[PDB]
């Protein structure tokens, strides 16, 4: 399983930023202009449409790939080993070869 | 013990996030906004992350009966016996630590977490979740039997020890509030409720907000003016529903308890089927208490495997 | 491919490079809300887990019993095992006795 | 939620519970083209009819 | 009445038994260990026997 | 036969002799538990009902 890491977005109040590509698997970055977010106490930013929010998300190995994972293999040259009992005359022994 | 395991949270603070469905059919701003449910346990346990912190009081100390959260600006209190988890019926909670709750839940279509508020109100957050745990072994049982066999599985350990898995922590952002303003002739007052309040006024001086109460000369009144609380001494979790304060590296660091550990679960054993021997025929009576898997294959060169889940009596 | 087994791939458990193809998408936030909307393909690992069906143990020919640690097939009833024998004199008995 | 009955109860002044149960097909039709049960945190708006509070 | 009908139990005592699933997913030793449930009623009533009195 | 109509049979309501074929089985108790494990075929009367 993967893990989609979505950090808190940077909201540029009455300003503008640029997306910076990073070396992250399945990386996405988006700058949205004209945002007017709200909080519980009221409006977060100051202007009406002069604002940008930076959306960033990526895929990372889950915390339990170390525990929960499936392995893809190639199988060839199967080696056979068998357990045999030899009991003749007075002896009665078991060996593996 | 529990104290040197909970001391990691005191440096943190609960947060208020946007929950799209708070029990009823509408959004509101609740302290139990569910962030992410983790389901890595083979026995059906699920982990729920909530906005409120469970087991920590107003000061920061550890109790087994208090839940701290955000109601406006000030931290407040809640009791633990009222935390409940709902999917289709009532879920069995096995352990709570801060933002994280683990519980045993029946199969369901939703995941609701609610507690009783200090205002005697009920505050909940509802999300959509496919909770359809896979069977452990070959019998689709729901209740652990009193006899059977043990089958290995994965489970969350009920310990508070720190683990490699953790969650990001950072400084809280600016928190605006319209009520921190009152319109007065000339000197518009910004009631200084809190530690530090920032303002910026088009007609007035604006600039930095500093602290304490100030009497800003301006005719803009409430309009062209608003204030936000800043410099929170504690820390927030970088939730997806809260704006980022800044493009800097994270500040605090909090682990995720209840690590996945190897374990085994008792499973029921089906009754031996009744076999009548026909001439190179095999007929069996199947009496399952629950959906039971019947499997056979030929021992020769060309096998003919079978599959069928048995829920009633069949032949 | 996203949504199937192998949507994310890692060469080793200690691998630093991770390949991820989950068709992650970003979209405008709604007005007056800070939520970082994104739509992404669900994990193909869980899809495989609940669509795997039965393993090789349930379909192996010749009554093979498949175990892991290490991956092996035991007690398969097929073929012959040639035997070469080197018996000393001590084992045998004389016809006089 | 979707159900087969409709029971309404209150706690009586005698600390008793007084209820009334009736049979009702409560199977609401989907709003739009997805059979969802929980309002999401993002999406699109579809017109509908509601009781004003 | 009820008193000369309950006088039969005074000479008895409740017991603690092994319940395999006490709400959560694990066993413990509870005073409500269910022994047998009987459904001889055509109207859907069931009888539950518990450890406590 | 167990699990079908007539799994247990009695000639009369006042009969003292009772025939029962329910394939009752007994098995080891688990370690540290007193529960008398047993597995038995369900009643054929309720199945017929
Ligand atoms: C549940 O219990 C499982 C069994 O104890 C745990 O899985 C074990 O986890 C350890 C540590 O991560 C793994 O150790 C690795 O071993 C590899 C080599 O692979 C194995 O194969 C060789 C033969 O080539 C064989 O001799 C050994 O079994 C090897 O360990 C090393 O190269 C690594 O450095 C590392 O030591 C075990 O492989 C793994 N066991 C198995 C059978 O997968 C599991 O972590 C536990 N999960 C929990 C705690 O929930
Ligand atoms: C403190 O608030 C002042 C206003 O009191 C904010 O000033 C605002 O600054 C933004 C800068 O982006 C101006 O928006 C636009 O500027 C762009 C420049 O590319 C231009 O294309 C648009 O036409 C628009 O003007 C905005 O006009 C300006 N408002 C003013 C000067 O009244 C300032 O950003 C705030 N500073 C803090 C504390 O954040
Ligand atoms: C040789 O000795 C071995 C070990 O004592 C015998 O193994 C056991 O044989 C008897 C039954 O014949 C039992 O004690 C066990 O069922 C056997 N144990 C096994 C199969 O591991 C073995 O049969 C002897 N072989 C000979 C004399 O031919």
């Amino acid at each position: 399983e993967y893990k989609t890491v979505v950090p808190s977005p940077y909201i540029k109040c009455c300003g503008t930023s640029e997306c910076r590509s990073m070396e992250r698997p399945d990386y996405q970055c988006q700058v949205y202009t004209g945002v007017y977010p709200f909080m519980w106490g009221g409006a977060y930013c100051f202007c009406d449409t002069e604002n940008t929010q930076l959306s960033e998300a990526y895929v990372d190995r889950s915390d339990v790939c170390k525990h929960d994972h499936a392995a893809a293999y190639k199988a060839h040259t199967a080696a056979m080993k068998a357990t045999i009992r030899i009991s003749y005359g007075n002896l009665n022994q078991t060996t593996t070869a | 013990s529990v104290t040197e395991h909970f001391n990691v949270y005191k440096a943190t603070k609960p947060y208020l996030a946007y929950c799209a469905d708070c029990g009823d059919g509408q959004f509101c701003y609740s302290p139990v906004a569910i962030e992410k449910i983790r389901d890595e346990a083979s026995d059906g346990m699920i982990k729920i992350q909530v906005a409120a912190q469970i087991g920590i009081n107003k000061g920061g100390t550890h109790e087994h009966n208090k839940i701290r959260y955000i109601a406006g600006h000030d931290m407040k209190e809640a009791n633990r016996d009222s935390l409940q988890v709902y999917t289709s019926g009532v879920c069995a909670i096995r352990g709570t630590m801060g933002h994280f709750i683990v519980a045993y839940c029946p199969p369901g279509d939703e995941l609701k977490v609610q507690f009783q508020d200090a205002e005697s109100h009920t505050q909940a957050c509802k999300v959509q979740y496919k909770h359809a745990p896979a069977p452990v072994g070959r019998e689709k049982f729901t209740v652990r039997p009193h006899f059977g066999i043990e089958v290995p599985c994965t489970t969350y350990q009920l310990t508070t020890a720190p683990t490699e898995e953790e969650i990001d922590m950072h400084t809280p952002p600016d928190i605006p509030d319209i009520t921190l303003l009152s319109q007065q002739s000339g000197n518009v007052k910004i009631t200084a409720g809190g530690k530090t309040i920032r303002y910026n006024c088009t007609c007035g001086s604006g600039n930095v907000g500093t602290t304490s109460s100030d009497k800003t000369i301006n005719s803009c009144k409430i309009a062209q003016c608003h204030a936000a609380v800043t410099n929170h001494d504690k820390w927030q979790y970088t939730s997806s529903f809260v704006p980022r304060a800044d493009q800097l590296s994270r500040k605090g660091k909090v682990h995720v308890p209840f690590p996945l550990t190897n374990s085994t679960c008792r499973v029921p054993v089906a009754r031996a089927p009744g076999v009548t021997y026909g001439k190179r025929e095999l007929t069996v009576k199947l009496h399952p208490d629950h959906p039971t898997l019947l499997t056979y294959r030929s021992l020769g060169a060309d096998p003919r495997p079978y599959e069928e889940w048995i829920d009633r009596y069949v032949e | 491919q996203p949504g199937r087994f192998g949507d994310i791939q890692s060469r080793t458990v200690e691998s630093k490079d991770l390949y991820a193809n989950t068709a992650l998408k970003l979209s405008r936030p709604s007005s007056g809300t800070v939520h970082v909307p994104y739509t992404q393909t669900p994990s193909g690992f869980k899809y495989w887990l609940k669509e795997r069906g039965t393993s090789l143990n349930d379909k192996a020919p010749f009554g093979c019993v498949i175990k892991t640690n290490p991956v092996r097939a035991e007690n398969c009833a097929v073929g012959n095992i040639p035997v070469s024998m080197d018996i000393p004199d001590t084992a045998f008995t004389r016809v006089i006795d």
